[PDB]
C-alpha cells in the first residue's frame, strides 16, 4: 500500500519546491498519475482481502473508495484554480497542502487494518477540513458553519474511543481480521446496549443520520468548492465505511437496536426530500438531496444482508460522483452571478447550451434513471427493504418521487424559462469547467459497464 | 537546455521516485511474512528442482 | 457444440416438420433466406475461417486450479486462527460453487419453459421439481446468515436445525 | 402593454372592458358568424339603453350586476388568440430570443464572418455611449421633486437628444428572432 | 410557415379596407389620419368594435391600455407594424 | 424563394349582405329596431367557392359513385370469368 | 486505465466457480446423488450435547 | 429573396472547441488501443483449456484464458 502512500506524500514537496505558476499543472498531473496507479487496487479475490501488511489491507469495499478519493484531487484542484487566482503563492500552496494532506489522511484511513488506527485517521481527516472550510470561505456563516462541523463530529467520536479500548481490554485485540474471526454474540443487557450506541453514534452523525443533520447544510454551503466536493464525495462515505466494518460485533443486539434509526432515516428521507421542494439556495438544495441519499444507506446498512451492503456501496461510490458534479454546476453559475440564489439567474440554457447538457445529466443520474449506478443502489436496497418488511415500498416510493420532482425542479428553475434581463455578465462557458464536469460524468456512464467493481464483497 | 531546464523541471521527479520507493518498501515488507510460506495445508507443495522459495 | 458439456445443459432431439407445399405460389421466405445466405453466411464464414487458421497458428493452453481438501470449522480448535483461516476459505468456495450450482438449475428452468412454448406448464415438471429440490437445500445451508456469514454462524445454524429434528423425532418415538 | 399604467381605472374604462369581454365571450358561445352578429348587435343594443344615465351611484349599481351576469355565463373555455397569455403559442419563441450584448462575447473568428454588422454594430453604441450621459441629465431636470408619479417617459425635446431610456426598447430581439 | 413577410402598405390598405367595410363610416370621407370621435362621429362603443375588427382580421389582440388610446387609422398600423416589427 | 407576388387586395364594393344569412340576420334585426353594422365585413365568407356546402352524410359518401363504379365493373368481370 | 480494469484477470474466480459447479453437476447426475445436500458439513463429525429431558 | 437577418445567438465556438479537444484526445488514445485489442484477439488468440500435465505446475497467470489478462 505504500506505493501509493509515497507518491502522495512526495506530492507536498513537490508542491511547496515548485514555480509560482506550476503549482496547478504540476498538482494536477501528479495526483492523475498517481489516481491511474491506486486504479489497480481493484483486482480483488472472491476470498479474504488484499492483506499487504500489518497496519494496511484492501477490501473490494475499501477499493472503490480508494480510487474515487484519488480521483477527486484533480478535479478539486481544477475546480479551486479560478477563485484563488488573486491570492498569493504561499496561501494557494498551503491550500494544497490542505488537500493532500486531507487525501493522504483518507487512503490511510481507507486502509488501517486497526481500528484505533482507523479511529486516528477518520479524526485527523477533520483537521484540514476545518481549516480549508474557516479560512477560504466567504461568507461570515463559515466560522460557525465549522464550529458545528467540529462538535457535532467529536460529541460522536469521543465515546467510540472509549469504547474501542474497552474492547481491546476485553477481547485482547483490535485488528479487524481476529475481530471478524474472534466475533461473539452480544447479550441483551444495559451495558451491551450503551456499547453498541458508543460504537453506533460516531459513524451516524457523520452520515449523517436525520436528527444529527444540522451541521451538514452549513458546512457545505460555507465551504469553498473543493471544501464541498471532498465533504460530499468521500467524507459523508466514512461513517457508511465505519458502520460496515463495526457491525460485526454488534449480533445480534443489531436487531432490536436498529429501529429507531430506521424509523428516522426512513422517515428523515421524505423530510429532506420534502425540504429540497421549497430551497432557495442551491448549495443547500443539493446538501438535503445528500442527506437523503446518505438516509438510505443507512438503512442499508441497518438491515444487514447481502443485497443491503451491495446497494449501499454501490449508492455510496454514485452519489459521490453526482453530488460532486452538482456542486461543480452550481459553483460555475455562482462564479458568474455571486450570489448562490436558484431564482436569480435564469433561463441559462439559451446562454450556455453545453453546461444545460451537463445539468441535464447530472440531474438524471441524481433522479436515479436506469442504468446509472444510482439506481441499482437503490434498487438493491429497497428490494432488501421490501424482505425486511413489504411496507417499506410506500416511503421508498414516495422518495423516488419527490426526488425525480425536486431534480427537475432544479433543471427547470436554472436552465428553463426566460434569461434574467438585467444580468449582462453570462461568460461563455470554459474550456475548464467543461473538462470538469465531462471528468465527473463519464466515469459513471462507464462503471454502469462493469457494476462489480462496485458492489462490495458481498457480490 | 540540458543544466537550465533541470534547474526548473527537478521537482517533477520526485513523484516517480516516490512511487518506486513504494514498491521496494512493499517488497521488503513482504519478506517479513514468509513465516507459513510453502507450509498451508492448501498450497503444500514439493519444490522444483532448481528452485529456492515458492513466491518471493 | 463441443465448448460445453451436453449433459450439464441438456437438449431435447430437436424435432422439425418439413416443408410440405400445398399450393406453387413461390414463399418469399425461402428465397429471402437463400438471399441472405449468399449475401451475409458466406462472408462471415470465411472471416471466421480465416481467424481460425490464424488462431491455430499459434496454440496455447490455460489450466483449471485444482483446490486441495483441508479441515473444515468442525476440526477446529476454539481459538485456533490459522485452522479457521483454512476452513473459513474453504467454506466460502464451497458456497460460491453453490451459488453456481444454483444457477445451472436455474438456467435449466429457463431454458425448458422458453423450448416447451405453449405446453410448459406439463413439460417442465422435471426441471421444476430439480429447482426445488435444490432451492430448498440451498435455503437450508444459506438462508439468513446475514452480512457477516461465516463457517461458525453456519454450523451453529446446522446444529440448531439438526437439534430440532432429533427432538422432532425423539417426539415421534416417544409418542 | 406598451403604455404605462394608470393609478385607477374610470367608470368608461371599466364599461368598455366589460363590453369588450362579453362580447368576445359570446362570440366563444356563439360560433357562426351571422349567429354571432345578431347577437352581438342585440348586446351593443343592451348597453346602449342606459347610456346615458346620470346618475352615478346607479351607473356603479349597473356594471355590477352586469358583471355577476358575465361571470355566471362566461364560457369557462373562451377562445383566446394563440399569442395572447393564455393562447397555445403564447411564449413559444422566447428560448429563440437571446440578448444582444451576448455578441461581445463572440471570438473574433465569429466576428471575422458578418463585419458589416459589427461596424454597424460599433456606430449604435458609440451613439449609445454619448446618449446615455444627455438622457441621465435630462431626466433629472425634468422629473418632478420627491420622484415620479407616473412610469411615463418624455420625448426628446432638442435636435440630437434621443428618448431616454430607448436602448432596451429600440433593441428588442425580435418577435421571431428564429 | 411560409407566410409573406407582410409591409407597411399591406397593413395601411387591410385597415383602411376592414373600415370600409364598416358601414356606419362613409368610405369616400375616411383618410388615414381621420379621426374616429371628431372627424367620423363615432362613440366609443364603436372604436372598441373597431379595434375587435382589426384583432379578428390580424390574428392577434390588442390589450385593452394599449387599444382604448388608438384613434386613427394611422396610428392603429404604426401600432400593427410596432408589435409585428415591419421594416418598410 | 418565397411568396414574392405582389397581392392586391379585391374589390371592397364587392361584397353584398344580399343572399346570404347575413340578409336574414339584418332582417329579424330590423323587427326590433336595430342594425347590423359589420355584415358587410363577413360576406366574403358567403360569396366564392365557400357559397356551396356539403352535409355530413355527403361527406361521408365522398368517393361513393365511382368507387361503386368499380365494385359493380369488378362483380360482373367476377361472374364472368368463373362462369367458364 | 478502463482498458485495464476492463482485462483484469479472474481473482475472483468466476469462471473457475462455474467449471467446479458444472463438473461437480455432472457427477451426481451421473450416480442419481440428489444434487445439493442439505447438511453443510457431516453430521458424524459433529457432537452434539445430549439433553436427557 | 435577399431578406437574409443576422441571428442572434450566444458563441459556440467555445463549446465546438471544448468537443473538438475532448474528441481528440480520446481518439488519440483510444484508436491505438482498438486497433491493438482488433490485433492480438485476431492473431495471438485466446487459450484454450487443457489437464495439467503429470509433474508439471502452472504459473499463476497461465490460469486465465484471455492474453491480455494473462
Ligand atoms: C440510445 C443508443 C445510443 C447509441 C449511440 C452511442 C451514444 C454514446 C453516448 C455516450 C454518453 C454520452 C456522453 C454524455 C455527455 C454528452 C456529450 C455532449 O455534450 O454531446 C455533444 C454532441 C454534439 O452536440 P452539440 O450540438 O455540439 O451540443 C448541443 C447541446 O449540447 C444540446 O445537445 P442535445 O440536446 O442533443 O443533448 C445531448 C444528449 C447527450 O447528453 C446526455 O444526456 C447523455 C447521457 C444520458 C444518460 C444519463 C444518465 C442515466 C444513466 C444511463 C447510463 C447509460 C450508459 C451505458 C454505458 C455507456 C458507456 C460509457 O442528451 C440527450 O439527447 C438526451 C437523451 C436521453 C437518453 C435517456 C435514455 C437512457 C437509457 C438508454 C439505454 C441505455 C442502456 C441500453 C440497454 C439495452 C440496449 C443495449 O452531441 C452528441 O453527440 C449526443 C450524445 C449522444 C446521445 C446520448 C443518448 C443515448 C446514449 C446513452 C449512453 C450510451 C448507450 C449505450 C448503449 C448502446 C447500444
Ligand atoms: C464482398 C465482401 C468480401 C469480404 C467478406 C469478408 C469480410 C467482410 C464480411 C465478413 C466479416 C463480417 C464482420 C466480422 C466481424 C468480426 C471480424 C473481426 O475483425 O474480428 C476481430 C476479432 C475476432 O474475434 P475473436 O478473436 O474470434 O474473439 C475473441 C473475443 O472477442 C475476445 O473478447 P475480447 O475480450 O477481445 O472482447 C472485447 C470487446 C469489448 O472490448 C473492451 O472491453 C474494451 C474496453 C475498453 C473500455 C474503455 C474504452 C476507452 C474509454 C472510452 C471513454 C469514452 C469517453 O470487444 C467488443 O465489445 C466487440 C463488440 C462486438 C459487438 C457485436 C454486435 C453486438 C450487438 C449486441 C446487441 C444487439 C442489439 C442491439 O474481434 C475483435 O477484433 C473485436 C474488436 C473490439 C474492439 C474494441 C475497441 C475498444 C476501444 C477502447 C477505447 C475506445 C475509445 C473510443 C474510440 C475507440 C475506437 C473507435
Ligand atoms: C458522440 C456520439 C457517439 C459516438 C461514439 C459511438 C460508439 C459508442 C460505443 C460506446 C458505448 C456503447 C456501450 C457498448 C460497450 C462496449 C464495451 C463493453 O462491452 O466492454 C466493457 C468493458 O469495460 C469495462 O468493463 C468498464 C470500464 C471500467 C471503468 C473504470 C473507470 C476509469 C477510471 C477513472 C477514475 C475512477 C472515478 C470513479 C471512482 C469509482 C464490458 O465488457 P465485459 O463483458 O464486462 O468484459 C470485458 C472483456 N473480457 C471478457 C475480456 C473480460
Ligand atoms: C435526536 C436526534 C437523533 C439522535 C439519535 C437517536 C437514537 C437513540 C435511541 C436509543 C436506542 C434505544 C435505547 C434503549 C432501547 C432498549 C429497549 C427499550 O426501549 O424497551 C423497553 C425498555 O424499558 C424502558 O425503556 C426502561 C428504560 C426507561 C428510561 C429510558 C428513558 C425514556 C426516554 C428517553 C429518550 C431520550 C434519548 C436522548 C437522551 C439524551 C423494554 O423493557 P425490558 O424488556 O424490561 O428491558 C430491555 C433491556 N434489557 C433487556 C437490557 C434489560
Ligand atoms: C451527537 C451527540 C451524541 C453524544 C454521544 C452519544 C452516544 C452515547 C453512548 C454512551 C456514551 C458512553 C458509553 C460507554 C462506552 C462503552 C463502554 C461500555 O460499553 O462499557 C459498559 C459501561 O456502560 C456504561 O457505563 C454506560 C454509562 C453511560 C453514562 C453516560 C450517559 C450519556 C447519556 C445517556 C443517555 C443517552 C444515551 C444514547 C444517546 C445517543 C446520542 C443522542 C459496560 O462495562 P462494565 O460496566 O465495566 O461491565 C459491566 C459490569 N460492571
Ligand atoms: C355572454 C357573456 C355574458 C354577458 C352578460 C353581460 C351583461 C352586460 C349588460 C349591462 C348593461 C350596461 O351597459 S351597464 C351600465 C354602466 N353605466 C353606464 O353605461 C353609464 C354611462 N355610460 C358610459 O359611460 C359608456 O362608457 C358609454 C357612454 C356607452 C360609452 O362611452 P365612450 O363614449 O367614452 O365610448
Amino acid at each position: 500500500m505504500l506505493k501509493i502512500i509515497i507518491p502522495t506524500t512526495m506530492l507536498l514537496p513537490m508542491t511547496w519546491m515548485s514555480k509560482h505558476n506550476m503549482i496547478w499543472i504540476n498538482a494536477t498531473v501528479h495526483s492523475l498519475l498517481i489516481s491511474l496507479i491506486s486504479l489497480s487496487l481493484l483486482n480483488q479475490l472472491g476470498e479474504n482481502s488484499l492483506n499487504f501488511s500489518l497496519t494496511f489491507f484492501s477490501d473490494s469495499l475499501s477499493a472503490p473508495l480508494l480510487v474515487l478519493t484519488t480521483w477527486l484531487l484533480p478535479l478539486m484542484l481544477m475546480a479551486s484554480q479560478s477563485h484563488l487566482s488573486k491570492e498569493t503563492t504561499t496561501r494557494k500552496k498551503l491550500y494544497i497542502t490542505m488537500l493532500i494532506l486531507l487525501q493522504l489522511f483518507l487512503i490511510m484511513t481507507f486502509t488501517a487494518t486497526e481500528l484505533i488506527l482507523f479511529y486516528i485517521l477518520f479524526e485527523a481527516t477533520l483537521v484540514p477540513t476545518l481549516i480549508i472550510i474557516t479560512r477560504w470561505g466567504n461568507q461570515t456563516e463559515r466560522l460557525n458553519a465549522g464550529l458545528y462541523f467540529l462538535f457535532y463530529t467529536l460529541a460522536g467520536s469521543l465515546p467510540l474511543l472509549v469504547a474501542l479500548v474497552y474492547i481491546q481490554n476485553t477481547t485482547g485485540s483490535l485488528n479487524f481480521l481476529i475481530i471478524h474471526y474472534w466475533s461473539h454474540p452480544l447479550s441483551n443487557s444495559w451495558s451491551n446496549i450503551f456499547m453498541w450506541l458508543a460504537c453506533i453514534m460516531a459513524f451516524m452523525v457523520k452520515m449523517p443520520l436525520y436528527g444529527l443533520h444540522l451541521w451538514l447544510p452549513k458546512a457545505h454551503v460555507e465551504a469553498p468548492i473543493a471544501g464541498s466536493m471532498v465533504l460530499a464525495a468521500v467524507l459523508l462515505k466514512l461513517g457508511g465505511y465505519g458502520m460496515m466494518r463495526i457491525t460485526t460485533i454488534l449480533n445480534p443486539l443489531t436487531n432490536y437496536m436498529a429501529y429507531p434509526f430506521l424509523m428516522l432515516s426512513m422517515w428523515g428521507m421524505i423530510m429532506t426530500s420534502s425540504i429540497c421542494l421549497r430551497q432557495t439556495d442551491l448549495k443547500s438544495l443539493i446538501a438535503y438531496s445528500s442527506v437523503s441519499h446518505m438516509a438510505l444507506v443507512i438503512v442499508a446498512i441497518m438491515i444487514q444482508t447481502p443485497w443491503s451492503f451491495m446497494g449501499a456501496t454501490a449508492l455510496m461510490i454514485a452519489h459521490g460522483l453526482t453530488s460532486s458534479m452538482l456542486f461543480c454546476l452550481a459553483n460555475t453559475n455562482y462564479e458568474r452571478v455571486h450570489s448562490r440564489t436558484m431564482i436569480l439567474a435564469r433561463g441559462l440554457q439559451t446562454l450556455l447550451p453545453l453546461m444545460a447538457t451537463w445539468w441535464l445529466v447530472a440531474s438524471l443520474t441524481n433522479l436515479a434513471l436506469p442504468p446509472s449506478i444510482n439506481l441499482i443502489g437503490e434498487l438493491f436496497i429497497i428490494t432488501a427493504s421490501f424482505s425486511w418488511s413489504n411496507i417499506t415500498i410506500i416511503l421508498m416510493g414516495m422518495n423516488m418521487m419527490i426526488t425525480a420532482l425536486y431534480s427537475l425542479y432544479m433543471l427547470i428553475t436554472t436552465q428553463r424559462g426566460k434569461y434574467t434581463h438585467h444580468i449582462n455578465n453570462i461568460k461563455p462557458s470554459f474550456t475548464r469547467e467543461n473538462a470538469l464536469m465531462a471528468l465527473h460524468i463519464l466515469p459513471l456512464l462507464l462503471l454502469t459497464l462493469n457494476p462489480k467493481m462496485i458492489l462490495g464483497p458481498l457480490y | 537546455n540540458v543544466l537550465q531546464i533541470v534547474r526548473d523541471h527537478w521537482v517533477h521527479i520526485l513523484v516517480p521516485v516516490g512511487f518506486v520507493f513504494g514498491c521496494y518498501l512493499d517488497r521488503r515488507s513482504d519478506e517479513k511474512l514468509t513465516a507459513f510460506r510453502n507450509k498451508s495445508l492448501l498450497f503444500k507443495r514439493e519444490l522444483r528442482p532448481n528452485e529456492e522459495v515458492t513466491w518471493k | 457444440p463441443d465448448s460445453w458439456d451436453k449433459d450439464v445443459y441438456p437438449e431435447p432431439p430437436r424435432r422439425t416438420p418439413a416443408p410440405a407445399p400445398q399450393t406453387s405460389l413461390p414463399n418469399p421466405v425461402t428465397y429471402l433466406t437463400k438471399i441472405f445466405d449468399l449475401l451475409v453466411d458466406r462472408p462471415v464464414t470465411l472471416a471466421r475461417e480465416f481467424i481460425e487458421q490464424q488462431h491455430a497458428k499459434n496454440r496455447y493452453y490455460y489450466y483449471h486450479r485444482e483446490f486441495r481438501r483441508v479441515p473444515d470449522i468442525t476440526e477446529c480448535e476454539e481459538k485456533d486462527i490459522l485452522c479457521m483461516f483454512e476452513a473459513e476459505m474453504q467454506w466460502r468456495r464451497d458456497y460460491k460453487v453453490d451459488q453456481e450450482i444454483v444457477n445451472i438449475i436455474q438456467e435449466r428452468l429457463k431454458a425448458c419453459q422458453q423450448r416447451e412454448g405453449e405446453s410448459y406448464r406439463q413439460n417442465c415438471a422435471k426441471e421444476l421439481e430439480q429447482f426445488t429440490q435444490v432451492s430448498k437445500a440451498f435455503q437450508d445451508r444459506y438462508s439468513d446468515l446475514g452480512a457477516h456469514y461465516s463457517a461458525r454462524k453456519c454450523l451453529a445454524k446446522q446444529k440448531q436445525r439438526m437439534l430440532a429434528e432429533r427432538k422432532a423425532a425423539k417426539e415421534a418415538a416417544a409418542a | 402593454a406598451f403604455s404605462a399604467p394608470a393609478a385607477y381605472l374610470t367608470h368608461q374604462q371599466k364599461v368598455l372592458r366589460l363590453y369588450k369581454r362579453a362580447l368576445r365571450h359570446l362570440e366563444s358561445w356563439c360560433v357562426h358568424r351571422d349567429k354571432y352578429r345578431y347577437f352581438a348587435c342585440l348586446m351593443r343594443a343592451r348597453f346602449d339603453e342606459h347610456k346615458n344615465e346620470k346618475d352615478m351611484v346607479k351607473a356603479t349599481q349597473l356594471l355590477r350586476q352586469a358583471e355577476e351576469e358575465f361571470w355566471y355565463g362566461q364560457h369557462p373555455q373562451p377562445y383566446i388568440f394563440p399569442e395572447s397569455p393564455g393562447g397555445t403559442s403564447y411564449e413559444r419563441y422566447e428560448c429563440y430570443k437571446v440578448p444582444e450584448w451576448c455578441l461581445d462575447d463572440w471570438h473574433p473568428s465569429e466576428k471575422a464572418m458578418y463585419p458589416d454588422y459589427f461596424a454597424k454594430r460599433e456606430q449604435w453604441k458609440r451613439l449609445r455611449r454619448e446618449s446615455w450621459e444627455r438622457e441621465v441629465k435630462q431626466l433629472q431636470e425634468e422629473t418632478p421633486p420627491g420622484g415620479p408619479r407616473t412610469e411615463a417617459l418624455p420625448p426628446a425635446r432638442k435636435e440630437g437628444d434621443l428618448p431616454p431610456l430607448w436602448w432596451h426598447i429600440v433593441t428588442r430581439p425580435r418577435e421571431r428572432p428564429m | 410557415s411560409d407566410a409573406p413577410p407582410l409591409t407597411l402598405e399591406a397593413i395601411k390598405d387591410r385597415v383602411l379596407y376592414v373600415l370600409k367595410l364598416y358601414d356606419k363610416i362613409d368610405p369616400e370621407k375616411l383618410s388615414v389620419n381621420s379621426h374616429f370621435m371628431k372627424d367620423l362621429g363615432l362613440d366609443s362603443l364603436d372604436q372598441v368594435e373597431i379595434i375587435m375588427a382589426m384583432e379578428d382580421e390580424f390574428g392577434f389582440e390588442i390589450p385593452d391600455i394599449d387599444a382604448e388610446k388608438l384613434m386613427c387609422p394611422q396610428e392603429i398600423v404604426d401600432y400593427i407594424a410596432d408589435k409585428k416589427d415591419v421594416y418598410e | 424563394e418565397h411568396g414574392h407576388s405582389k397581392m392586391e387586395l379585391p374589390d371592397y364594393k364587392q361584397w353584398k349582405i344580399e343572399g346570404t344569412p347575413l340578409e336574414t340576420v339584418q332582417e329579424k334585426l330590423a323587427a326590433r329596431g336595430l342594425r347590423d353594422p359589420w355584415g358587410r365585413n363577413e360576406a366574403w365568407r358567403y360569396s366564392g367557392g365557400f357559397a356551396n356546402n356539403v352535409s355530413f352524410v355527403g361527406a361521408l359518401l365522398k368517393g361513393f359513385k365511382w368507387g361503386f363504379a368499380a365494385f359493380v365493373v369488378a362483380v360482373g368481370a367476377e361472374y364472368y370469368l368463373e362462369s367458364q | 486505465g478502463s482498458t485495464f480494469v476492463a482485462y483484469l484477470p479472474d481473482y475472483r474466480m468466476q469462471e473457475w466457480a462455474r467449471r467446479e459447479a458444472e463438473r461437480l453437476v455432472k457427477y451426481r447426475e451421473a450416480n442419481g446423488l440428489p444434487l445439493m445436500e442439505s447438511n453443510c458439513f457431516d453430521p458424524n463429525k459433529i457432537q452434539l450435547p445430549e439433553d436427557e429431558d | 429573396h435577399g431578406k437574409r437577418l443576422f441571428i442572434i445567438k450566444p458563441s459556440g465556438f467555445y463549446d465546438r472547441r471544448f468537443l473538438k479537444l475532448m474528441r481528440f484526445y480520446i481518439l488519440l488514445t483510444g484508436i491505438p488501443v482498438a486497433i491493438g485489442i482488433t490485433l492480438v484477439n485476431v492473431f495471438i488468440g485466446e487459450a484454450e483449456l487443457a489437464d495439467i500435465p503429470e509433474g508439471y505446475v502452472p504459473e499463476h497467470w497461465e490460469y486465465f484464458k484471455h492474453p491480455i489478462s494473462r
